[PDB]
């Protein structure tokens, strides 16, 4: 009304994630008023638009640092205060007690010596926000509780979730003492696991394709005594399948362009083009990135952790078998009214035997056939097209998985200390998690539905945590809470993996049953979950694609995909012509294996179950500890310095599961006052 | 838990577990006692041996076989060789995993309802089930259409499958196998001067069948063969040095098969059974069923049967289908690969038998719940 | 834009107004299972509908949900315009004015809950009930002639005059497609050849369709078939088996032009014909001689036209000029010609929408339809 | 010159004079053959045995039926007992005598054509003529409106007719009859453990039908109370001496001809196309239809045949008409009883076919000198 009051103005426009954009009131003149918003644009109101200016309340106008305090607790209220501080270069802010931060893609020097001393023995609110002032109360915390800590930051594919890893050592190193090669030797695992483990994405150069966890462990009197990391989660199916615009992990692409032609020679490696499984996106040359220096950070960064050229070497033949037996071509055949295969003659069949140090004939006759052991006779059954291109695709994610344990390991043998405690128990830890965010891409597919699966696990645990920490700020001040519902998302967990003829399942179900397509299990995903009202059919008998509500809304994925990457056929043959190699490398990632000889007859599990067990495992590691939370926001597409994109924001709020918070406020009593404040009325 | 898979056969006892590639036990149904006297105190004695060791100190003992043409006859011995597999072959307790057997389809009523209330009241299963040993070997095929012949040890069934829907009319089942082919040959191998008698020295022909014995694909131009020239002649020694020949006698002893009229019976071969079956189904499965013969047990295991199968079936079919004999190397083991198949499927988990509806209902709930 | 839906008993032809041709063209069939189902994790569904429940024939139990042209399995018809609505042309039925063909003389119930289930089931704007005679001749591109539309349902003649119809000279008959197919089966048990379940039924359809014609002379045509074997034809069953048909190939297709084969005390369609025209003004009559339009599959049969026209010729003044006018897509007539009516701009205003159809009741189409 | 009424039908032939009072040669309509080896030399040997002697020597013999469901398949049986009906059991030589043939109503055309060609020139008859069961069967029951539903043992046949008229077009040929009807409780006996599978078997399971089943007023309650008590239990001796008991097939068994899926058949039941038939014709036949239900066969003699079939159609039936099943207490033989007063008018004798018209026309001339 007034000609310098700040409104709430809502531009409706067509689009999925635009919410009300704060605005001043200028020029107050004729019928019409006139408004700049907060991105500096000019409209008019008219006077037949008036419900489209609401007050602004005056906590919104000046910012605050903890939005849980904001008057006008919405989505809104929450974009505008980030957006207002970030041009302040201030990108850290809390809601509640999650730290919410903002790539600066900028040098802030806000890391120093002088503000990791400024930060030290404060809890959180005493301080302004700060990566430290998590790592602060997390460090204290468990001196005085002796109990196990956790950090897990998660966002989307580029918005620091790495550097704020990074930097919540750089703090945590100088709290106990000296930073110690701990600090620098974690440093150096970074880019090692960042090759096998990262990948170019449709959003990203540099994407994480699983979850890291730093566990720091320390002593009594506070110090650091080793570090473990922990891989989960995988994408296993990468390795022989990549979506357009997207491609292969980096190691590959690194070692072809950073390796002498002698070498390459030795391997019978040449270009990168040339290979099915590294060419199936068309993006061999991803912008932004060069494979020729960062093939030489890796080498680097293997010889601080004590790679010896040995072992450079063997590492490398196993890559270069995992390229040449992706070439390799089957042609469908008739034994006897039986399906049937021949590899069809390529010099990449000569390499790869060799390279395996296996019997060409051996490996001839491990790929096209299967054996079955039983009391007192083996029989030999000849595999189909389909089923061939099924154990070569399970023996290329069979090597990469299991050498992936095995740079994980060899890391762990230079940073992690065994506890010297030997005595007794005394030892607690720190750990933090570099997990992925939800995703909702044009087109989701099987991994697409394993990582938004593991979110629900995970926001769970964040929506577990903040329905306690409310419950204690109610009986401190003798507020009983009983008149207040706290409804937890089961049911969608209730409706993939946690409970019988779930999602998961009719997905494992079809990829053995007979003659078992994409169709036929959506049928079968249909005729159970139809009358569930988190899963939405699709109108047609066309349509290929289905529905799941999760807590971020619908995402709709596409069945034309399944049951190609949900299969993982390991046979007993192939864990017998390991055993039989010349090459003690890879019998050496496949000692647990060969071990176990003879009990492979029970079938391979395929990569929804092996999925389901890493997140098990990360669940119990996660439900021992006391959770702090990290949300990370990227603001941009083109990695500027200043621009904050709004509509790119509110769909990461969205996903973030954030936004669960302000609802239990709302089913409260949102407005809390002091003595003090009775002052006005 | 994990479930069990018993496919209990006259012969053979094929268990394991569900979710596997192979059955893990592989013995013999035979239930062996001491027919002598022993003079030795202090031997270790046992009444009874079941399995592999009464086939070891097999000229002792007289061998016994508790399942007869698919009906088990001796319950107080079957009841042994289940005890066996729970517990010397598996090494498993029985009341923790839910098991899966297999019936041949026209069975008794009452074999079906006994199992059921030996595996409750027994073993104390949690739960069970019974299936139709055809339909298992369409799952170990990966098919969901085709006519089954499963020939094992004690009947010969056929079993019409189409798109899942089994014609429960065109079912039939002969009552001959390699028990009936076993006594086959003891009784003409008596013509060149051999004589098997003992219940021991059935299990030595019964070798002799399975390492010497073929299917003819002209059964009158073999023995014509026969008696001109001798290259089809081959030695087996016995287990005491003794070396015996046999001639015309190896296709001679599969043919009854074909030919059931050799050990007495009027029905037809294993040929027109399953044409007969076929063309007892409707005129629209006839040209998908013809190309998809799938052949299951270890009769099926002569050299020529296939061949011989698929010259007889298009003898008798019209010469415009596509006569198809599907025979996998593995057939022997068929029935197991689809039970394990069934029972690792989630659909299945609420097809089971629990024992709380078999404390409510009897031991009836069988015939409403399996098939 | 509309939907066009010549909704007959044995066939479906659904499409959108403007186009030349139907989209969809599937059997008015719906099908569900008669045997056990013993393999457990397949997918199993309760019914089955056109072209999938003809293809799963074995298995199934067919039954036509339409017979003579007045729906009996209310719930069977719903199915199947569900299907012909979302699996076949992909539309939403909220968002296109529908036009459906209904046979001249049935009961009006049939009519009043076309309209309640396409008012209250589908929530169509709009919908339309026409008749599938008049709709042939707009297809012709004619305004005067007699229209001898024969499905598998019904046979009917609507003569009409320069946009005019005469509803007294409208004469139903009910042989048809169906019942030939069924005189086949009767007399094709006369060589050894059974064919008894709803499944062997669609192939003695077939056999009609591919090797029955309309004999010129009856009785010149049984005196060649058994003087000489040239008039016999071969089709292999399913199964791989021959069967040989002789003088049958056109004494099924005898039953129209001498209904005493199946028991019907009634005319054959060419004494009708000249009756529906001879019921008509004496000035009209030489004007629907010339023009006498057919429509249908059952019209389809090879020779039907000039046995047609040598029977009118015989009871017609011989100073008048018999043309029998037989268009190469006859089988499509009535949904060319439904396309033709949906997409004038005249017609606009005679949809019938679900205002009036709330101020009114289901008796609007009474007032509105003919 | 008497003539001669042969109603040979699938499982029985039913001969005699035209004139008499009931059959004097009802024999069943078998042709065996020996199985086994002859051993003994100087025993008189015959190589087929035709009518009431292939039953007694029922052990060696495969029994052969030469009709199904109405078609003659085995020309040369059917000679053979064409020739033991004139002249083992009629002792009457066929030159001199004209005869009387009954057939199913929709058989194939080539049928009637070769009975008129072997009757013409083997037996070289002087007069023949061929007419349909149903008609018989209304001159028997003495009734010139009705319809009669006749049962066999290979079809079973509605036919209108009304003041002498016969409506064709409202004709029904079900091929379900005694056989299927014996084949059927031969696969359902084996759920108690009886197994018959020879031929000879297949004579003693048609006798326990003929003589131990019944059809139930209503099959859910009669299994209720079959499943409750063991008051329906029913004993038999077979001809070795063991006794087999029977529960609830007694009632199983008969009610495939009210519901045909129990065989994999896709039709309806009797009382429905009884229903369907009478709805075919005029809507002023249909009152006296309703009340003249002749049953005919031997099929149609089961205990509680006639009540069943009334209340179907009374259910079926608008309830203002008034429907009556006529059950005679010789209906087994109507046909012939029939046959013989239609042989022995003075009406008929010049529809005879004379051997000059077969010379001068051909097998054609059936066609138009019977119906
Ligand atoms: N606090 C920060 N200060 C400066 N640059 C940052 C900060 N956080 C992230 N970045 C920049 O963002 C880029 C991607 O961050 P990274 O953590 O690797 O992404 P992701 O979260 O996908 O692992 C890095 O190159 C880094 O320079
Ligand atoms: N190589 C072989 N050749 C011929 N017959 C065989 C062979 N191996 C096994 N058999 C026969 O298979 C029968 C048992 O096979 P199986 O199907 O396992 O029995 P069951 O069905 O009773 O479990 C034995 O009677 C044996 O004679
Ligand atoms: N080539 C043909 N010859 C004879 N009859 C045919 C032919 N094609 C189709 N028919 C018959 O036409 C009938 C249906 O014709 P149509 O009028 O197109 O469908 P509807 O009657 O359902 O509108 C079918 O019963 C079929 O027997
Ligand atoms: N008392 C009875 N109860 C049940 N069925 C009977 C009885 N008597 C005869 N039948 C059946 O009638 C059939 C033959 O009857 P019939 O009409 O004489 O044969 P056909 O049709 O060959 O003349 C036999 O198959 C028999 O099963
Ligand atoms: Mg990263
Ligand atoms: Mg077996
Ligand atoms: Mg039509
Ligand atoms: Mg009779």
């Amino acid at each position: 009304v007034l000609p310098g009051d700040y409104v709430w103005m809502d531009l409706k426009s067509g689009q999925e994630f635009d919410v009300p954009i704060g605005a001043v009131v200028k020029l107050c003149d004729s019928g019409q008023i006139q408004v700049v918003d907060d991105e500096d644009n000019e409209h008019w109101i008219s006077p037949q638009n008036a419900t489209h200016i609401k007050p602004m309340h005056p906590t919104s106008v000046h910012g605050v640092e903890d939005m849980i305090r904001l008057g006008d607790l919405n989505e809104a209220g929450i974009l505008r205060n980030l957006l207002i501080r970030y041009r302040d270069h201030l990108i850290y802010t809390y809601t509640g007690s999650i730290l919410v931060a903002v790539n600066p893609y900028q040098l802030l020097s806000i890391y120093s010596p002088e503000h990791i001393r400024q930060y030290t023995n404060k809890k959180i609110g005493e301080m302004p926000p700060h990566i430290f002032a998590i790592a602060d109360n997390c460090y204290f915390n468990m001196k005085r509780n002796n109990r196990d800590q956790c950090c897990i930051i998660s966002g989307e594919s580029g918005a620091g979730k790495t550097e704020s890893t990074k930097l919540i050592l750089q703090f945590l190193a100088a709290i106990s003492g000296q930073h110690s090669w701990i600090e620098q030797q974690v440093l150096e695992a970074t880019p090692i696991l960042e090759a096998f483990g990262n990948a170019k994405t449709i959003r990203n150069d540099n994407s994480s394709r699983f979850g890291k966890y730093i566990d720091i462990h320390f002593n009594k009197r506070g110090a650091i005594e080793g570090a473990k990391i922990e891989q989960y989660l995988l994408e296993k199916s990468r390795v022989c399948r990549q979506a357009p615009d997207e491609r292969n992990y980096h190691v590959f692409y690194c070692m072809l362009e950073g390796m002498n032609e002698e070498e390459k020679k030795k391997l019978g490696l040449g270009q990168a083009a040339d290979y099915n499984y590294l060419a199936m996106g068309n993006c061999i040359t991803c912008e932004g990135r060069v494979d020729s220096q960062e093939y030489a950070n890796i080498r680097s960064a293997m010889k601080v952790l004590m790679f010896t050229d040995t072992e450079n070497w063997e590492i490398s033949k196993l890559l270069a078998a995992i390229l040449h037996m992706g070439n390799l071509q089957y042609e469908a055949r008739t034994f006897e009214n039986l399906d049937a295969c021949e590899v069809l003659f390529s010099p990449s069949l000569a390499t790869a035997a060799s390279l395996l140090e296996v019997n060409p004939p051996d490996l001839m006759s491990c790929l096209t056939s299967r054996t079955l052991i039983t009391r007192g006779e083996t029989v030999s059954t000849p595999l189909s097209r389909e089923q061939a291109l099924d154990v070569r695709d399970a023996f290329v994610k069979g090597i990469y998985g299991r050498l992936f344990v095995w740079i994980v390991e060899k890391i762990n043998a230079a940073i992690y200390k065994p506890p010297p405690l030997e005595v007794k128990n005394s030892r607690r830890s720190i750990g933090l998690l570099d997990i992925f965010g939800f995703e909702n891409f044009t087109v989701n597919s099987f991994e697409q539905l394993c990582i938004n699966f593991a979110n629900e696990h995970l926001q769970q645990f964040f929506v577990r945590h903040v329905f306690k920490l409310e419950q204690e700020e109610y009986d401190l001040e003798s507020i009983d809470w009983l008149h207040i519902e706290f409804t937890d998302n089961q049911e969608a967990l209730d409706m993939i993996a946690n409970r019988p003829m779930n999602v998961i399942s009719l997905i494992d179900e079809e990829s053995k049953f007979p003659k078992g397509t994409d169709a036929t299990m959506l049928h079968k995903l249909n005729s159970q979950h139809k009358l569930n009202a988190n899963y939405v059919p699709p109108k047609n008998s066309h349509e290929t694609q289905f529905g799941i509500n999760h807590f971020a809304g619908v995402v709709y994925y596409e069945s034309q995909g399944f049951l190609e990457k949900n299969r993982d056929t390991l046979h007993g043959d192939i864990i017998q012509l390991v055993h039989s190699s010349r090459n003690k490398f890879i019998k050496q990632i496949f000692q647990a294996d060969v071990a176990m000889g003879a009990e492979t007859r029970k079938r391979s599990p395929t990569l929804s179950s092996q999925f389901k067990r890493s997140l098990e495992l990360l669940m119990r590691t996660l439900g021992a500890c006391q959770p702090f939370f990290v949300r990370c926001i990227k603001p941009n597409e083109f990695k500027k310095p200043m621009l904050f994109d709004r509509h790119l924001c509110v769909r990461q709020l969205r996903y973030s599961g954030m936004m669960e918070t302000i609802r239990i406020r709302h089913a409260g009593y949102p407005i809390r006052y002091s003595f003090v404040e009775f002052v006005e009325r | 838990t994990t479930a069990l898979v018993c496919d209990n056969g006259s012969g053979l006892v094929k268990a394991g577990f569900a979710g596997d590639d192979a059955p893990r036990a592989v013995f013999p149904s035979i239930v062996g006692r001491p027919r002598h006297q022993g003079v030795m105190v202090g031997m270790g004695q046992k009444d009874s041996y079941v399995g592999d060791e009464a086939q070891s100190k097999r000229g002792i003992l007289t061998l016994k076989y508790p399942i007869e043409h698919g009906i088990i006859t001796n319950w107080d011995d079957m009841e042994k060789i289940w005890h066996h597999t729970f517990y010397n072959e598996l090494r498993v307790a029985p009341e923790e995993h839910p098991t899966l057997l297999t019936e041949a389809p026209l069975n008794p009523k009452a074999n079906r309802e006994k199992m059921t209330q030996i595996m409750f009241e027994t073993f104390n299963v949690p739960a069970m089930y019974v299936a139709i040993q055809a339909v298992l070997s369409l799952y170990a095929s990966g098919r969901t259409t085709g006519i089954v012949l499963d020939s094992g040890d004690g009947v010969t069934h056929n079993v019409p499958i189409y798109e899942g829907y089994a014609l429960p009319h065109a079912i039939m089942r002969l009552d001959l196998a390699g028990r009936d082919l076993t006594d086959y040959l003891m009784k003409i191998l008596t013509e060149r001067g051999y004589s098997f008698v003992t219940t021991a020295e059935r299990e030595i022909v019964r070798d002799i069948k399975e390492k010497l014995c073929y299917v003819a694909l002209d059964f009158e131009n073999e023995m014509a063969t026969a008696a001109s020239s001798s290259s089809l002649e081959k030695s087996y020694e016995l287990p005491d040095g003794q070396v015996i020949t046999i001639g015309n006698e190896r296709f001679r002893c599969p043919e009854t098969l074909f030919q059931p009229s050799f050990i007495g019976m009027e029905s037809a071969g294993i040929h027109e059974t399953t044409y007969n079956s076929i063309m007892k189904c409707d005129i629209d499965i006839r040209k998908d069923l013809y190309a998809n013969n799938v052949m299951s047990g270890g009769t099926t295991m002569y050299p020529g049967i296939a061949d011989r199968m698929q010259k007889e079936i298009t003898a008798l079919a019209p010469s415009t289908m596509k006569i198809k004999i599907i025979a996998p190397p593995e057939r022997k083991y068929s029935v197991w690969i689809g039970g394990s198949i069934l029972a690792s499927l989630s659909t299945f988990q609420q097809m089971w038998i629990t024992k709380q509806e078999y404390d409510e209902a009897g031991p009836s709930i069988v015939h409403r719940k399996c098939f």
